[PDB]
């Protein structure tokens, strides 16, 4: 999220993320995310 | 063990009693299921 | 059956999805597993008869 480098909307940048604990809050909780719409899973129950 | 808890095997929430299973579960098989996709069996993710 | 709904499953749907939008797939199952069991009660009548 807070890389320097963004690619464009085509040849678009995919980084797998495996054998970690995540923790969302340190996501939402960042004022420049204006917008969190998430699809099949609520912004409050991604920590569970 | 032998008595009626509330268990989140995972990420999977319910309510019964758990008890040591006596099928063999093949090493890369991970989850149980009767009929109509109900969860008979789990592997516990820390002592497997 | 999913019945239309994101799983079958009902605790998936309630840990997934906060209330609001929770509800509305959790009446589609509901609708759903109401049906089915009139439909069985309405041929247990027929089949009693
Ligand atoms: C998880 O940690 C417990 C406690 O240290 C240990 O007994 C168990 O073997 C570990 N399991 C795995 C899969 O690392």
């Amino acid at each position: 999220f807070n890389a320097t480098r963004f690619a464009s909307v085509y040849a678009w940048n995919r980084k797998r993320i495996s054998n970690c604990v995540a923790d969302y809050s340190v996501l939402y909780n960042l004022a420049p995310f204006f917008t969190f719409k998430c699809y099949g899973v609520s912004p409050t129950k991604l920590n569970d | 063990k032998n008595k009626c808890v509330n268990f989140n095997f995972n990420g999977l929430k319910g309510t019964g009693v758990l008890t040591e299973s006596n099928k063999k579960f093949l090493p890369f098989q991970q989850f149980g299921r009767d009929i109509a996709d109900t969860t008979d069996a789990v592997r516990d993710p820390q002592t497997l | 059956s999913k019945f239309g709904a994101i799983s079958s499953v009902l605790n998936d749907i309630f840990s997934r999805l906060d209330p609001p939008e929770a509800e509305v797939q959790i009446d589609r199952l509901i609708t759903g597993r109401l049906q089915s069991l009139q439909t069985y009660v309405t041929q247990q009548l027929i089949r009693a008869a």
